[PDB]
C-alpha cells in the first residue's frame, strides 16, 4: 500500500508563469528502469486527462508545455509557461504496485489584483416564514483571494453549526470568487430574535463589513 | 477514435445495487485493461478495480473486493461495474478508464462519468424563494436580487434569468446537501438599483427529475397592487438693504441648490456678472439636510456700486442629476429711484391711558422698495420696534410704517427718540427724523 | 332555533316560472301556516298567499290567484312558492314568512329573501377593477381603498374583504344602473395609512346569475416581488396638546409635545422643526434620543406654549426629519375653538412738517388684533372713500397682530374741518365693525 | 281591500328621543277582544323583523323601548328611546280580512352632530385601460346631513352627463351617510387628458374640499 502527497495544495500563478508541481510517493515507484508515475488534468465537470505518463513521457495530443520529471520517490510536473486552459486540478497516480493510488491534488488558480467582497444581506421571505422554516443568506461578491470568513450574529450573539456556506468557481472574465452563506433557523427561533448580521473578513478589507437587517423592519 | 461511453444518471436508496456500463469504441477491446475510478463530490480520486477483457481477471483495492463485480463483453466491447450494498458515501461521478495491457502507460482515455447518488429521499421538487434587500433606498448604484431553491432531490436544477436574456451578473452557486438529505442553492444577479422598479427580473428554475419548471418574480415593475411607500431646484438670494447701502458692511448674494441626489452629489457652479463670467466666488462644502438629498452653497461677493448700478448676477449649477443645467439671475429691481419722505407721529390721544405708547413713523414715496428702519434713544440704539412691509402706492411709488413700543414714562419724561432711513435716494444713502413730547 | 332558508337568485324570462323554496327548521313544520310575502324595487310590501302545511288548504290575494302555486313537502319541511306566467313587473325580493296556525301573532319568522329578476336580457358576469390610490401622500393618517364591480345583469352581486375578516371600516355601495341596462357597484374600506404594505388587501365578488367569483387584489405588502423604493412602513409622529394629568402649581408652564416612534436603529438621526400659524419657532426642547425598548427609537420634542397662543386657537405644527428618509412626516394640533383678540383702533393726523405739503396723509393704527384676518376701510363724512392703502398684519412681540393704514386727502379737505373715519371689521368686535374718527381739532 | 294609512312618511329623531308612529285603518281591525294589527321593522339588506302582534304584545327578543297601542281602526307605536339602530321602515299589517294587507311605511332617520366628508380620489385601473373605457372614483367617506354635491373637471373643464353616484343607507352606529361617484369616459378622451379632480361641497365644509390626481404620475 504506497501513498503519494502532493505539494503545493494550491498554486496561484498569473498566465505565462510556470507552475512547478510536487508528487512525494511514501517508497519507491522505480523499477526495470521506468518510474511507474503518471500526471492528469482535471477540469469542472469533466473526466481526468492523462497529461504526462511513466513521469517524463509525453502524452500522444498534449501540449509541449507539459513535461514532467523525476526517479524514486520524488516527482515534479512542470508547465513552462501557463496558459488559460491550463488553470485545473493535477494529479499524480502510482502503479509499481497495487492498489493503485492517486494524490489529493494541485489546484493551478489564477493571479490576480486584490479586490474586496461587495457585500448583501437577504431576510427570509414571507412566502417561506409560512413554511416553518427561516433561510438568511448572506452574499461575498466579486472578490478574490478564495479565503474569506463570515461570522452570523443574531442579536450581537455568534451562530455555529446552523450555517452552509457554497463557492463559486473562479470567473472566466475577471478571475474572481463569490460566495454565499445560508443561516438556517426554525420560524420559532427566527420570530425569537430581532437583529441578523453576517460579519466578512477579508484581505481586501481594511476592517470587517457587516450588513444587518431587524426581522420587523422590513 | 478511442471512445469510451458510460449509461447514465443513478439514484438509489441505501442496501440498493447499481450497474453501470461502459461502451467502448474504436480500438482492439481485447488489447487494453478497464479500469474503475470514483470521485466523491469536491474529494480527490479512488481506484476501485480493473479488470483484463481478455480473460476476465479481476484486481481490487481492499475496500471495494466483496462489493464490487466487474465483468466484460467483448462483442458488445461494453464493461460493467456492479457495486452492491450501497452506501451514502457510495456518492460520487465513476469513470472506466482503459490501460495498455503490455506496458503500463497510464489510464489514456477516460469515459464521461457516471453520477451515483445513495439517498433515502424521496424525488422532490425545489420551493423557489426570492431573495431581495430589505431595504433598497441607499445612496448605492448596484442591488444583488436572487432566488434561493430549497428542498429539492435528487440533483440537478438550473437556472436561468428573464428566459435566457439576463446573464451578465449572474453568480448560481453549488448545491449544497442539507441534513435533511435535500438540496438547496442559491442564484444571483447584481443590476443597477435604478432598474429595480422600471425593468422585471424573475429567475427560471427547472428540476426535471421532478418535471417542475418554475419561473418566479423576485421583482417587478413599480404600480398597483404593490403599496405606494423631483430633480434639484436652485434658489438666489440677493444682499441683504444694508449691506449694499453701507461701506462698511460687505454685499453677497447666495446660491444654494438643494433636492440633490445621493448618487449624484455635484458642486459644479458657474457664475456671471453682466453676462461676463467671473470666478471669486467661495463655495462650500455639500451637506445632508435629514432628508434622502444634499444640499450646497455657493457666494459670490458684489461691490456696492455694481449692485447699486443694475447688473445682472446669473448663478448657473451642473449636476449629473439633469438634463441640461439650471440657471437663476438676480438683481436690483429695475426702475427709476424716487426718494423717501420721512415723518414722526406722536403717539393717538387715546392710547396714553395704556402702560406703553407706540411711536410711529411714516416713509413715503421711496422707490426702489429695497429699504432699512431702525429707531434710536437719545444716543443709542432701540429694540422693542417692528416695520411693516413696503406697500405700493397708486402713483408707483412704496410707503411703509415703523413702530417703536415704549414706557409712557420714558415719552412723558421728555426722552427724545429717532427714526433712522437708509435708502439709496437718500443723501449718503441715509436720514433721521426726531420725535419728543410737545 | 327557528329557522327559514330560502333558495338563491333567480333570473327567468317573461312567460316563464320561477319556483321559491322555503326550508323550514328548529319547529314543529305543521304547526305554522306559511305565507309569501313580496317587495318590488321602490314598494312596500305585498301579501301573495299563504298555506297550511298539516291539509294543503290555501288562501291567494287575487291579483296572483290564477299564477301562484303553493305547495309542501313533509319530508323535508319545505313550502314552495311557483309563479308562472311571468311578468317584467315581477321582479321582486320574495319572502316566505311563518304564522302561528292556533293564535295569529303575526309573521314571527322569516325567511332571507330570493331576488327574482324577470328579464329577456342577457346574464353577465362583472369585472372587476381595484380602487388604489394615485401614489399616497404624508401625514394621511387613513387611507382608502376598494372595487369597482362593473357592468352585471341582473343583480344582486355580493362583496366581502379578505374572505369575511375585514368588516371594519367597509362600506359596499348600492348599485348604479348604467343607461346600457347593466349595473355597477363599488365597495370600499378605510384602513390606517400605517397597515399598507403590513397586511393584503382582496375584495370577494360573487355574482350568482352568472356563476362569477373573483378574489381580486388591490393591495400587497412591502414585499417582493413589489420593489423596495428604508423599511417599516415609516416613522409614526405623534402631537400632544397642552396638559398631562396629576398635579399642580407654577411647574406647570403649559407645553406642546412632539413624539416619534418607529424611528430604526440604522437611521437613528432625528430633526424636529416647529411652525406656530406656520412661522417657524426656535424655542423648542428636543430632548436625547432613548433606545427604550422593542427594537426601535423614541425621541421627543416639547414646546413651551407663549402668550395666549393656545386659547387664541394658534396652530402648532410639527414636522419630523429622520436621516435616512426621502420626506419629512407634519403633524398639527390646535383649540378647537379659539378665543379671538379684539382690534384695538387708534387715528393719527398729519405730522407737522407733512402739514407744508398739498397732500396730507391720515393714519390709522390697529393692533392688539387675532386672527390676522382683517379689513380696513375709510370714509369721510360717512362716504366711502376712494385713495387708500392698508399694509399686511405684523406680528407683534405678544402674539398679536397689528397694521397700518393711509388715506391721503388734498390739505384742503384736511383745513376745512371734514370728518374722516378708519373703519374695520374682524370676528371679534361687537358687530363685526367699528369705526374711529380723526378731525382737525 | 282594508286600507292601512301610516304618518308620518317620514321622522327625523335624535337618539334618546320618544318616536311616535301612527297607523290608521280604513274599516275596524278589532272583533272579539283582539285587534289583528302587527307591527314590522326593516331594515337595509333584511326581512322585516315582528316587533309587535294584536295591536300591542311585544315579541319575544324584541326591546322594551318598543310598544304598540290602540284598537278599532286608530293605531300607535312608540320608541319611547331612540337608538342609532333605530334607523328603519317600520309597517304595520292587519288580519282582519282577506287581502291581508300592509301600510306603506314610516321611515325613521337618526338626528346627529355635522360631520364633514373625508374626500378620496381613485384613477382607473391600468387592467380597465386594456378594455376602451376609463373609470375614475370618488369617495365622501361618513358625512352628515345627506346633502352632498359632487363637481367632476378634467383640465378644469367641468363634467356633465357621463357621471352617476350612490350613497348608502345611514350607518346603525354612526349614523352617517357615505357617497360614491364615478366619471366615465373612453380610454381615448381620458388619455387626451391630465389633472383629474373631485370636488365635494358638503355643510361640515366652510370652503369646497378638492382632491386631484395627474394621469401618468400614478
Ligand atoms: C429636503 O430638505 C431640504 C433642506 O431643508 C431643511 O431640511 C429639511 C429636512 C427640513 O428640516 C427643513 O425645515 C429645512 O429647511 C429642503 O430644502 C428646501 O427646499 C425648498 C424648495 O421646496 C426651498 O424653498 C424655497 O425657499 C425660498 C425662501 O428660502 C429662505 O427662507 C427660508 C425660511 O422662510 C429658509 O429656510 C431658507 O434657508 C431661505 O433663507 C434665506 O437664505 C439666504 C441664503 O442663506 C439668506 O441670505 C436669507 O437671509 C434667508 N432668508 C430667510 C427669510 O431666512 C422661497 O423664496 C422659495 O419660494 C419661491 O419659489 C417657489 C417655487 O420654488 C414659489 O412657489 C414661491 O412662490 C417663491 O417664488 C421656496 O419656497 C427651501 O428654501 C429649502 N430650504 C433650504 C434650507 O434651503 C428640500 O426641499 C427637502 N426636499 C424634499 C423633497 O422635501
Ligand atoms: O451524500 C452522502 C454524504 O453527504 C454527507 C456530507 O455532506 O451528508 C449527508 O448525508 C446523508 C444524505 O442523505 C444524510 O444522512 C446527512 O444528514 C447529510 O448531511 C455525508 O453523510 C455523506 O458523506
Ligand atoms: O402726486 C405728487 C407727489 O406727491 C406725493 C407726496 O409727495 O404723493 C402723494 O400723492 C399721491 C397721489 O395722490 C399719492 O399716491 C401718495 O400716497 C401721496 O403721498 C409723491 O409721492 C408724488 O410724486
Ligand atoms: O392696501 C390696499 C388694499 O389691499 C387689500 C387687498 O384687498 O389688502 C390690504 O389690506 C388688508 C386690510 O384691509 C390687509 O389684510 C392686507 O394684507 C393688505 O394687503 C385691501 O384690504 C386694501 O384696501
Amino acid at each position: 500500500e504506497i501513498v503519494l502527497t502532493q505539494s503545493p495544495a494550491t498554486l496561484s500563478l498569473s498566465p505565462g508563469e510556470r507552475a512547478t508541481l510536487s508528487c512525494r510517493a511514501s517508497k519507491g515507484v522505480s523499477t526495470s528502469g521506468y518510474s511507474y508515475l503518471h500526471w492528469y488534468q482535471q477540469k469542472p465537470g469533466q473526466a481526468p486527462r492523462l497529461l504526462i505518463y511513466l513521469a517524463s513521457y509525453l502524452e500522444s495530443g498534449v501540449p509541449a508545455r507539459f513535461s514532467g520529471s523525476g526517479s524514486g520517490t520524488d516527482f515534479t510536473l512542470t508547465i513552462s509557461s501557463l496558459e488559460p486552459e491550463d488553470f485545473a486540478v493535477y494529479y499524480c497516480q502510482h502503479s509499481r504496485d497495487l492498489p493503485l493510488t492517486f494524490g489529493g491534488g494541485t489546484k493551478v488558480e489564477i493571479k490576480r489584483t486584490v479586490a474586496a467582497p461587495s457585500v448583501f444581506i437577504f431576510p427570509p421571505s414571507d412566502e417561506q416564514l409560512k413554511s416553518g422554516t427561516a433561510s438568511v443568506v448572506c452574499l461575498l461578491n466579486n472578490f478574490y483571494p478564495r479565503e474569506a470568513k463570515v461570522q452570523w450574529k443574531v442579536d450581537n450573539a455568534l451562530q455555529s453549526g446552523n450555517s452552509q456556506e457554497s463557492v463559486t468557481e473562479q470567473d472566466s472574465k475577471d478571475s474572481t470568487y463569490s460566495l454565499s452563506s445560508t443561516l438556517t433557523l426554525s420560524k420559532a427561533d427566527y420570530e425569537k430574535h430581532k437583529v441578523y448580521a453576517c460579519e466578512v473578513t477579508h484581505q481586501g478589507l481594511s476592517s470587517p463589513v457587516t450588513k444587518s437587517f431587524n426581522r420587523g423592519e422590513c | 477514435q478511442v471512445q469510451l461511453v458510460q449509461s447514465g444518471v443513478e439514484v438509489k436508496k441505501p442496501g440498493a445495487s447499481v450497474k453501470v456500463s461502459c461502451k467502448a469504441s474504436g480500438y482492439t477491446f481485447t488489447n487494453y485493461y478497464m479500469y474503475w475510478v470514483r470521485q466523491a463530490p469536491g474529494q480527490g480520486l479512488e481506484w476501485m478495480g480493473g479488470i483484463n477483457p481478455s480473460n476476465g481477471g479481476t484486481n481490487f483495492n481492499e475496500k471495494f473486493k466483496n462489493r464490487v463485480t466487474l465483468t466484460t463483453d467483448s462483442s458488445t466491447t461494453t464493461a460493467y461495474m456492479e457495486l452492491k450494498s450501497l452506501q451514502f458515501d457510495d456518492t460520487a461521478v465513476y469513470y472506466c478508464a482503459r490501460r495498455d495491457y503490455r506496458f503500463d502507460m497510464g489510464f489514456d482515455y477516460w469515459g464521461q462519468g457516471t453520477t451515483v447518488t445513495v439517498s433515502s429521499a424521496s424525488t422532490k421538487g425545489p420551493s423557489v424563494f426570492p431573495l431581495a434587500p430589505c431595504s433598497r433606498s441607499t445612496s448605492e448604484s448596484t442591488a444583488a436580487l436572487g432566488c434561493l431553491v430549497k428542498d429539492y432531490f435528487p440533483e440537478p436544477v438550473t437556472v436561468s434569468w428573464n428566459s435566457g436574456a439576463l446573464t451578465s451578473g449572474v453568480h448560481t452557486f453549488p448545491a449544497v446537501l442539507q441534513s435533511s438529505g435535500l438540496y438547496s442553492l442559491s442564484s444571483v444577479v447584481t443590476v443597477p438599483s435604478s432598474s429595480l422598479g422600471t425593468k422585471t427580473y424573475t429567475c427560471n428554475v427547472d428540476h426535471k427529475p421532478s418535471n417542475t419548471k418554475v419561473d418566479k418574480r423576485v421583482e417587478s415593475k413599480y404600480g398597483p397592487p404593490c403599496p405606494p411607500c423631483g430633480g434639484p431646484s436652485v434658489f438666489l438670494f440677493p444682499p441683504k438693504p444694508k449691506d449694499t447701502l453701507m461701506i462698511s458692511r460687505t454685499p453677497e448674494v447666495t446660491c444654494v441648490v438643494v433636492d440633490v441626489s445621493q448618487e449624484d452629489p455635484e458642486v459644479q457652479f458657474n457664475w456671471y456678472v453682466d453676462g461676463v463670467e467671473v470666478h471669486n466666488a467661495k463655495t462650500k462644502p455639500r451637506e445632508e439636510q435629514f432628508n434622502s438629498t444634499y444640499r450646497v452653497v455657493s457666494v459670490l461677493t458684489v461691490l456696492h456700486q455694481d449692485w447699486l448700478n443694475g447688473k445682472e448676477y446669473k448663478c448657473k449649477v451642473s449636476n449629473k442629476g439633469l438634463p441640461s443645467s439650471i440657471e437663476k439671475t438676480i438683481s436690483k429691481a429695475k426702475g427709476q429711484p424716487r426718494e423717501p419722505q420721512v415723518y414722526t407721529l406722536p403717539p393717538s390721544q387715546e392710547e396714553m391711558t395704556k402702560n406703553q405708547v407706540s411711536l410711529t413713523c411714516l416713509v413715503k414715496g421711496f422707490y426702489p422698495s429695497d429699504i432699512a428702519v431702525e429707531w434710536e434713544s437719545n444716543g443709542q440704539p432701540e429694540n422693542n420696534y417692528k416695520t411693516t412691509p413696503p406697500v405700493l402706492d397708486s402713483d408707483g411709488s412704496f410707503f411703509l410704517y415703523s413702530r417703536l413700543t415704549v414706557d409712557k414714562s420714558r415719552w412723558q419724561q421728555g426722552n427724545v427718540f429717532s427714526c433712522s432711513v437708509m435708502h439709496e435716494a437718500l443723501h449718503n444713502h441715509y436720514t433721521q427724523k426726531s420725535l419728543s413730547l410737545s
